[PDB]
C-alpha cells in the first residue's frame, strides 16, 4: 500500500535535498586550486614574479 | 439488579442477562480549542537543525 515513503513532515531542507548546491562551491574550490597549480607551475618559467 | 455504564458484551452475557439497550455506545475524543499560536521559534524552521 505504499504510495511513497514521505519521511519528511516539516518540509525543512536537509543535506540531501540541498546536495546540489554544495556542488557549485566544490567546483569553485577545485577550479581555483587548479588555477593556483597552473600559476605555481608557470612561476617556474616566468623568470620574474 | 445491576445498573451503571455497563456495556453489553458477549462474555458478560454468559453470566448475566441484559435488557434492551437504551443508549448507544460510541468512541470519541476530547480536545482543547486550537491554539494556532505560531511556534516560539518558527523563524528557524526554514532549514534543518
Amino acid at each position: 500500500y505504499s504510495s511513497v515513503d514521505t519521511k519528511q513532515k516539516g518540509g525543512a531542507l536537509d543535506i540531501k535535498s540541498f546536495a546540489g548546491v554544495f556542488c557549485i562551491l566544490a567546483a569553485g574550490i577545485v577550479l581555483s586550486c587548479f588555477i593556483a597549480m597552473l600559476e605555481t607551475w608557470w612561476n617556474k618559467r616566468k623568470g620574474s614574479r | 439488579i445491576g445498573i451503571s455504564a455497563l456495556t453489553i458484551t458477549p462474555d458478560r452475557e454468559n453470566v448475566v442477562d441484559f435488557t434492551t439497550r437504551y443508549m448507544d455506545y460510541s468512541v470519541g475524543v476530547l480536545l482543547r480549542r486550537a491554539e494556532k499560536t505560531v511556534d516560539m521559534f518558527a523563524c528557524l524552521a526554514p532549514f534543518d537543525l
